């Protein structure tokens, strides 16, 4: 609010919808890791 | 010290205390008597200062 | 269930399409969609805002006869 | 012990216990084995 | 005097009593004869009044149960933090509010649901939400995952320590009789410490929290990049450098110079903007001024100490014109059941909450709120019906206490009595008011059809051949729109953009609010809804009133609550009991919520909601047909239920499809409950009679001998059939219409 936050915005506009992206991403494949291949019937202990 | 509004609030809190006196106590008065009147006081002075600041 | 049952099929064979029927019938709700909300555009259109057509009348007792049913209940 | 195992053993304990199984039996033979229309064994 | 008094161990924790159903009740516990006294079990299992006699076990029961229900809703909370923080896209959708769609929901890939897996937006996939939880987070200044994580571990560890509490409450140290009949501390804890309290707190936390990180999103700012709530507490220089009230301190509040903080504790109104919503300054003002006004207020009734109010010497020592000596033992009556405090609490919680849907879907308190139509929707219909059922059930619960706990011997009171005493005149006056209401209400419609259908367009009740305005209302409109110029100082605009007078305000390219015009049609709405709640208050008044005895029956009361009728004879007496009354009261109930929220999203949808194009020009979802097409049923029946239905029988093979399916499967449920409604229980006897023959033969004869159900169960499927299917039918199309096209 003070344009220095808005100018580190600007500066930093980019890689922050690469980490919402892969946030979001990550949230949807909580549900289909199984079906990917990862976190299968080994290794569920005390995982994902 | 000494500005209107400290002047107003103390005297309303005095008075207000004083008629709740009458109309270890000589006449029955515990400390819950008083925290009301004081609150009462209070709430009257911060009523008319504010009031009177409002013109 | 007789009756909706000829009367959709004899509207379909008649209208020149009969893959309408032959398609939409296997589930019901092909049968409120393609059968009644669609051949009820022109039946409810009796009378509107602007005007009306000599359908009027039917469009009444249609509605007529949903009151009578309710106030049977 | 005794009054655990007796109140276990009740109608709708049972039959939610015994319909959980059937339930996730019946996911788990469909997820191994994803489409069936006919019998194609024989 | 006030003091603290319970009772150490008085009952015993053990599974014995689980072994063995229907303890409560002997005769439930004596055992299953036939298959009638299952459905018995699950009947009386609430009913702690018929358990026993002594007020103090049915006390401790209610705290018990107070607390358990407690603990499962702070499970439930803590559910909805869980899966906001874990599956949902609520970080994508800070940065674009208004091109995203809030998810929080996310199907698995067994059968071929994954279909119902949508693009709702952000690299995301999911099932579009409608609570409005993402508003509400955004404006609690929640920008990360990390925190709705600590708070679902928060309300699990409140949801333990709930059911702790409850168990300890029953089991361990059980208060006595006299520590419940103390209503005036209960009342001043209520007043000064759960209300006064917590919203002193919420306003605390709104100035210290809210306020900066709103303010740094509403500038513009990345939400990776705003500083933490902490640190604002921590640096004075960030907080001065953003308000520079904050660099004097708490000097001015003790100084009693409050102007210094006119710069977060305005007095503006409107909307906001950027956002359409309301300013958080005039929240937090409002906050601060009900803290006070209820910390005020919860000093009244004398606890313990000298000065105060009694509430029984209040009511004595009222005289009035109308009243007279009037209430006199009301105190003891209730101070003495749980029915009347039960079914007081639950009219005024109705009312409050028809008045919260009110009031929320006026003025949007949340930002990013108006323009979410969904959300909107859901909101006011789920409001709605809930004020609608606890308004029901609060005459079915006075007229439990009417029946079994009115004595006029032992705790008189004048003005029952007098109530009484005059009943048959209420009753026809009420009856001829709902007769002539319905009458002109209905009439008009029938008026205006008919005319239509005979080509006589110049004879109808309309804005064009015969006007009926309601002048009242528009009056009331125009002094609102004039009210901050002279009437409220204060205030620098209206505080709702309702009243037909002011701007138009929208966000991003779609219509936030505009006035609200008023015509013949609402007139002709507004007296159908006045003619569907009176039908509705005399069905529960008549129930109330005629429960201890009628002219027809004398001795209405021996027979108790429940029961189906009285016999064949005096030309049949079926449906005498208030059961009965509330059964057929819910009906109207849902007839009345359901024309409601019809009105509402058609009015909403036809002149207020649309979208801008850049030279500024609105244009409306449904292009302003309200005024002229719903004067006449066929236009009800067409122009809203047929044309606003295909979105949801055109959802197949899309995301959506599922709505679809609902809306052909509450249609049978409710067909279903027909077969509860019109048959009687001897047919279904007599064929169970050969069903068991049948069975008999092959030796499979279960000892539980198989029985019809009750008149009663049966009259409450078929209410509660009806009501689940009609809902349902109505929540499916309104959802899939609203998300389709909006
Ligand atoms: C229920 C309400 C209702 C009302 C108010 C109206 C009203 C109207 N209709 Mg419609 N109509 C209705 C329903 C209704 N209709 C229905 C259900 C149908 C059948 C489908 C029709 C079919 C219909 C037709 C076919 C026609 C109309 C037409 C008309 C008009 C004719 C009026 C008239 O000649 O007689 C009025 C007669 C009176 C004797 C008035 C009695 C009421 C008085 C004022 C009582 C007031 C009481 C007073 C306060 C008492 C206090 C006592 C105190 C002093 C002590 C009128 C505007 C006619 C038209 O052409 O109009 C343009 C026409 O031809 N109507
Ligand atoms: C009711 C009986 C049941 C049965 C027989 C199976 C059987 C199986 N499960 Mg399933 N499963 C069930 C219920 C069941 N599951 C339930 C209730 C859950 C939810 C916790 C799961 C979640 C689950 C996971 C997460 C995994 C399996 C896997 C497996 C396989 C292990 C070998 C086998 C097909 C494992 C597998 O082999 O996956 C590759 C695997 O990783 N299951
Ligand atoms: C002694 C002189 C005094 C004066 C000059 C005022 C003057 C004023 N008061 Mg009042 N007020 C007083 C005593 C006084 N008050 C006391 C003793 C109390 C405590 C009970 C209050 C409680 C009070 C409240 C709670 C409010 C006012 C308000 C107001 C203002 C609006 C006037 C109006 O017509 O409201 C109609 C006005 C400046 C209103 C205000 O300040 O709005 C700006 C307001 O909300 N007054
Ligand atoms: C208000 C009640 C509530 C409701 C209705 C749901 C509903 C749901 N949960 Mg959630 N959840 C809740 C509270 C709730 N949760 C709480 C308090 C926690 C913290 C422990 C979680 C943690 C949680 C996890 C960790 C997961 C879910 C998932 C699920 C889904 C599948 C459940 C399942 O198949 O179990 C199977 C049934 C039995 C084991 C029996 C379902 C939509 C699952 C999901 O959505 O995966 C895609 C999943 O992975 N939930
Ligand atoms: C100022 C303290 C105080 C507070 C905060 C409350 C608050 C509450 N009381 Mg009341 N009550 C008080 C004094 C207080 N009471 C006194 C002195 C009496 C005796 C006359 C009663 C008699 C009473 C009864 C008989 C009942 C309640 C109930 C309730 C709950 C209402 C449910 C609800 O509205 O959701 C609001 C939800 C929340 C804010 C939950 C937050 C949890 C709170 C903060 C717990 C701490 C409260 C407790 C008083 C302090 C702990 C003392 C203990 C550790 C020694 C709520 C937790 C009803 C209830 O639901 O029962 C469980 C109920 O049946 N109260
Ligand atoms: C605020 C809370 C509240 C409370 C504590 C009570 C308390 C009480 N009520 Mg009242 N009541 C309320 C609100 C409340 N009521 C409302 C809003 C209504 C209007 C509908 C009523 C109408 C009412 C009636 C008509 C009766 C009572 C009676 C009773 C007593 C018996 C309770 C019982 O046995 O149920 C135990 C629980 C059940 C029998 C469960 C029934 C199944 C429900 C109906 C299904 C709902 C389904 C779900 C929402 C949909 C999903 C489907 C899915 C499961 C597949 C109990 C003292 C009864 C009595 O005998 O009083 C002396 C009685 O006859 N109440
Ligand atoms: C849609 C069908 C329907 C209709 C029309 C009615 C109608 C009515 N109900 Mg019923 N009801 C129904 C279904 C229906 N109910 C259902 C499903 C239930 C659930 C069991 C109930 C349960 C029920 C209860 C519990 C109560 C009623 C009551 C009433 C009356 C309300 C008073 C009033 O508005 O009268 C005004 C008249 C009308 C709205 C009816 C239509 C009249 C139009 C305008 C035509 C008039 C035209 C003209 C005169 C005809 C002449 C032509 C002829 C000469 C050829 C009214 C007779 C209430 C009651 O009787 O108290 C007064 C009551 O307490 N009903
Ligand atoms: C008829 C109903 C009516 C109502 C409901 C209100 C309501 C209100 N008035 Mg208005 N007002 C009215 C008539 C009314 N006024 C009239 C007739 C006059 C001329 C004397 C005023 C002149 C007036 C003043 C001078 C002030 C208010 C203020 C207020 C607001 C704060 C109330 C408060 O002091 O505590 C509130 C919105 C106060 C304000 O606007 O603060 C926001 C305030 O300072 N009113
Ligand atoms: C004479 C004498 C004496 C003295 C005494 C005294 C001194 C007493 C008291 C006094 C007083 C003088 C008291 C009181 C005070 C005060 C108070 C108690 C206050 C309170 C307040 C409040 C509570 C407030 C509140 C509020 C707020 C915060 C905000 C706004 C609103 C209001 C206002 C509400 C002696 C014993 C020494 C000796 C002998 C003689
Ligand atoms: C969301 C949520 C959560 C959380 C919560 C929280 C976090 C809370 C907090 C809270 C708080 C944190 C509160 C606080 C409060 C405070 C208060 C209430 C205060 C008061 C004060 C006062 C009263 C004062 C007074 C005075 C005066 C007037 C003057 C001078 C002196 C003195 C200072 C004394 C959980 C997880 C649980 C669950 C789920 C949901
Ligand atoms: C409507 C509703 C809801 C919601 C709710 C809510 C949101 C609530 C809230 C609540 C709250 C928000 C509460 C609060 C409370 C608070 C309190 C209770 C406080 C207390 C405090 C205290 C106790 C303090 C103390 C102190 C201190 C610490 C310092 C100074 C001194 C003194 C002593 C004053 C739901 C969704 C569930 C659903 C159903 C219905």
């Amino acid at each position: 609010v003070i344009d220095e936050y808005l100018e580190r915005s600007k500066t930093n506009k980019e890689l922050n919808d690469k980490k919402r992206l892969a946030t979001s991403g990550a949230n949807f494949a909580r549900a289909f890791t199984v079906q990917f291949g990862s976190c299968k019937f080994p290794e569920n202990f005390t995982g994902c | 010290i000494g500005s209107s509004t400290n002047l107003i609030m103390v005297t309303s809190t005095t008075l207000m205390l004083f008629a709740g006196r009458f109309g270890g106590d000589p006449a029955g008065f515990t400390l819950a008597d008083t925290l009301a009147c004081g609150t009462v006081g209070h709430i009257i002075g911060v009523g008319v200062v504010l009031g009177l600041k409002n013109i | 269930w007789v009756t909706f049952y000829w009367h959709w099929k004899h509207i379909t064979l008649w209208q020149g399409n009969v893959s309408q029927f032959n398609e939409s019938s296997t589930y019901l709700m092909g049968w409120l969609r393609d059968y009644l909300w669609l051949n009820s555009s022109q039946l409810i259109n009796g009378y509107n805002p602007f005007g009306m057509n000599s359908l009027s009348v039917w469009a009444w007792m249609f509605l007529f006869g949903h009151l009578v049913w309710a106030t049977g209940f | 012990m005794r009054d655990l195992k007796t109140y276990l053993s009740v109608a709708p304990v049972i039959s939610t216990l015994w319909f959980a199984a059937l339930a996730g039996l019946l996911i788990e033979i469909n997820r191994l084995f994803p489409d069936a229309l006919i019998f194609p064994f024989f | 005097e006030v003091k603290i008094l319970v009772d150490r161990d008085p009952i015993k924790t053990s599974f014995e009593e689980w072994a063995k159903p229907g303890h409560f009740s002997r005769t439930i516990a004596k055992g299953p004869d036939t298959t009638t006294w299952i459905w018995n079990l699950h009947a009386d299992a609430h009913d702690f009044d018929s358990h026993t006699s002594d007020l103090e076990e049915i006390s401790r029961k209610v705290f018990s149960a107070h607390f358990g229900q407690l603990s499962i809703i702070f499970l439930w909370l803590s559910g909805m933090y869980f899966h906001g923080a874990r599956f949902s896209n609520y970080e994508a959708w800070l940065s674009d509010p208004t091109h995203i769609g809030p998810s929080a929901q996310v199907v698995w890939s067994i059968v071929g649901q994954e279909i119902l897996n949508g693009d709702v937006g952000g690299g995301f996939r999911g099932i579009q939400i409608t609570s409005g939880f993402f508003q509400i987070w955004r404006a609690s200044g929640i920008t990360s995952e990390l925190q709705l994580y600590c708070t679902a571990i928060g309300g699990l560890v409140f949801a333990a320590l709930m059911l702790f509490a409850g168990w300890f409450h029953y089991h361990k140290a059980a208060p006595k009789l006299a520590w419940f009949q103390d209503v005036e501390s209960m009342l001043n804890h209520h007043l000064a410490g759960l209300l006064g309290l917590g919203s002193l707190s919420w306003a605390g936390h709104q100035v210290h929290v809210s306020l900066p990180i709103n303010q740094f999103l509403n500038a513009g700012v990345d939400p990776k990049e705003i500083p933490l709530p902490h640190e604002f507490i921590l640096n004075r220089d960030l907080l001065a450098q953003l308000y520079p009230s904050f660099a004097e301190g708490a000097t001015p509040f003790f100084t009693l110079n409050w102007s210094k903080y006119a710069e977060f504790l305005t007095f503006r109104g409107g909307l906001d903007p950027v956002t359409g919503g309301l300013w958080l300054t005039d929240i937090a003002h409002h906050h601060l001024a009900i803290a006070i006004l209820f910390l005020i207020a919860g000093h009244m009734y004398r606890t313990n100490w000298g000065i105060g109010h009694g509430i029984k010497d209040i009511l004595e020592a009222h005289k009035g014109p109308f009243t007279g000596q009037g209430h006199k033992g009301l105190y003891e009556i209730l101070t003495t059941s749980w029915h009347a405090q039960l079914s007081i609490n639950l009219a005024m919680l109705g009312s409050l909450t028809i008045v919260v849907a009110h009031h929320m879907y006026s003025m949007p308190p949340y930002p990013y709120l108006a323009t979410d139509y969904g959300t909107q929707l859901s909101l006011f219909t789920h409001h709605m019906w809930i004020g609608g059922f606890l308004i029901v059930g609060a005459a079915a619960h006075a007229a439990i206490f009417m029946v079994r706990d009115y004595d006029p011997t032992t705790r008189y009171n004048d003005l029952l009595d007098r109530v009484l005493r005059h009943r048959d005149a209420i009753i026809s006056h009420l009856n001829w008011v709902c007769i002539f209401l319905g009458f002109h209400s209905f009439g008009l419609y029938i008026h205006n059809d008919t005319m239509s259908a005979l080509g006589r367009p110049q004879d109808m009740f309309s804005d064009t051949a015969i006007q009926l305005q309601p002048v009242f209302a528009q009056w009331i409109q125009n002094t609102h729109a004039l009210a901050p110029g002279t009437t409220a100082p204060g205030a620098t605009t209206s505080t709702s953009l309702t009243w037909g007078g002011g701007d138009l305000v929208a966000v991003g390219g779609k219509v936030a609010l505009l006035p609200i015009p008023l015509g013949t049609a609402d007139f002709l709405v507004h007296h159908i809804h006045a003619f569907t709640i009176h039908v509705t208050v005399l069905i529960l008044l008549k129930g109330v009133l005629f429960a201890r005895s009628s002219r027809l029956i004398p001795d209405k009361a021996n027979l108790g609550f429940r029961f189906p009728c009285d016999g064949p004879g005096r030309g049949g007496t079926c449906q005498v009991s208030a059961w009965d009354h509330v059964f057929l009261g819910l009906f109207w109930m849902y007839n009345a919520i359901s024309v409601v929220i019809f009105h509402f999203s058609w009015k909403m949808q036809s002149d207020v909601w649309g979208s801008i194009s850049d030279q500024g020009v609105v244009t409306h979802i449904t292009g302003g047909n309200f005024a002229q097409s719903s004067i006449t049923i066929n236009g009800w029946l067409r122009d809203f239920l047929w044309a606003q239905a295909s979105q949801v029988i055109q959802s197949y093979g899309s995301s959506l499809s599922a709505y679809g399916l609902f809306f052909l499967g509450a249609h049978f449920v409710w067909a279903f409950s027909l077969m509860f409604l019109f048959s009687g229980r001897g047919y279904w006897q007599e064929l169970i009679e050969s069903i068991v023959w049948a069975h008999n033969k092959l030796k499979v004869a279960p000892a539980t001998q198989p029985r019809a159900l009750s008149i009663v169960q049966g009259r409450a499927v078929g209410v509660t059939h009806y009501l689940l299917g009609g809902i349902a039918t109505t929540w499916a199309f309104f959802l899939a219409r609203i998300i389709a096209v909006g």
